[PDB]
């Protein structure tokens, strides 16, 4: 088990084949990430948030994420989507990425994208995407302003209150 | 917690136009999802359209999409709604409400106000 974002990522099925790949911003910067290209379910544990997670080749499938604050759910979101590597994600970088901190602590890419986002993230919200949802019991939607719905909700996202 | 007023209601003409406003008096407005319902006589009430807690996002029923639009001021603690093109069938009675979610079940919603009367 691995950690990222303050989160216990744990595979529970499926499988992947890592792979390298430049990917570009939408900042117009070139990036070298390792893609796990296949199927795989994670479960994600925090302090304040918990979630599932289903993945594939650079796309979220399924997020269920639960929390005690709103912000201790957005908190899971963003782990997840830059997670996924999504080009949603990739192109709502909205400047240059250091790999270097000021007090030098060197980054790799994919920690790169989530303190870009885990700073301000309107950008990744609203280009997302949002998508219908259906009333199922335990499962509820929340849009790109953390507003909950039972209509929409960022797609593939559903909180289970 | 929210306590709610409509106004703006009045008789029109088929294919006029009337803005209704909702009032709000309370703690967190902004934290509060809104939306508009009518009631038709002899006649439940009838979803119109719901708004996020942002106002970015909203949402309108079959039969008022395209011609109705809601709206919401958080720095006023008002959410309006624009009816356009108004027919025959939209004389009734609109409510606003407020609650959690942005939803159409009207038992979602916690905070309902008095309705306004619209003649077409």
């Amino acid at each position: 088990s691995f950690s990222f974002g303050g989160f216990t990522f744990k595979r529970t099925s499926g499988s992947s084949v890592k792979k390298e790949e430049e990917v570009l911003t939408g900042n117009l910067q070139t990036l070298k990430i390792r893609v796990h290209e296949g199927y795989e379910e994670f479960t994600m544990v925090g302090r304040r948030a918990t979630a599932i997670l289903r993945k594939a080749t650079r796309r979220l499938i399924q997020l269920i994420v639960s929390g005690r604050d709103e912000q201790s759910i957005a908190e899971a979101i963003i782990v997840a989507m830059v997670f996924s590597q999504e080009d949603c994600m990739i192109k709502a970088v909205r400047g240059d990425l250091n790999f270097v901190n000021r007090a030098n602590q060197r980054l790799n890419p994919m920690h790169q994208l989530l303190r870009h986002f885990q700073k301000d993230a309107k950008v990744l919200f609203q280009n997302w995407g949002i998508e219908p949802i259906d009333n199922v019991m335990g499962m509820i939607g929340i849009l790109p302003d953390m507003t909950p719905s039972t209509e929409m909700s960022l797609r593939g996202v559903r909180v289970s209150k | 917690q929210v306590q709610l007023q409509e106004s703006g209601g009045g008789l029109v003409q088929p294919g006029g136009s009337l803005r209704l406003s909702c009032a709000a008096s309370g703690r967190t407005f902004s934290m509060y999802a809104m939306a508009w319902f009518r009631q038709a006589p002899g006649k439940q009430r009838e979803f119109v359209g719901t708004i996020s807690r942002s106002g970015d996002y909203a949402l309108h029923a079959d039969a008022v999409k395209g011609r109705f639009t809601i709206s919401r001021d958080n720095a006023k603690n008002t959410v309006y709604l624009q009816m356009n093109s108004l027919k025959l069938e939209d004389t009734a009675v609109y409510y606003c409400a407020a609650g959690a979610y942005h939803s159409k079940d009207k038992t979602l919603y916690d905070y309902w106000g008095q309705g306004t009367q619209v003649t077409v």
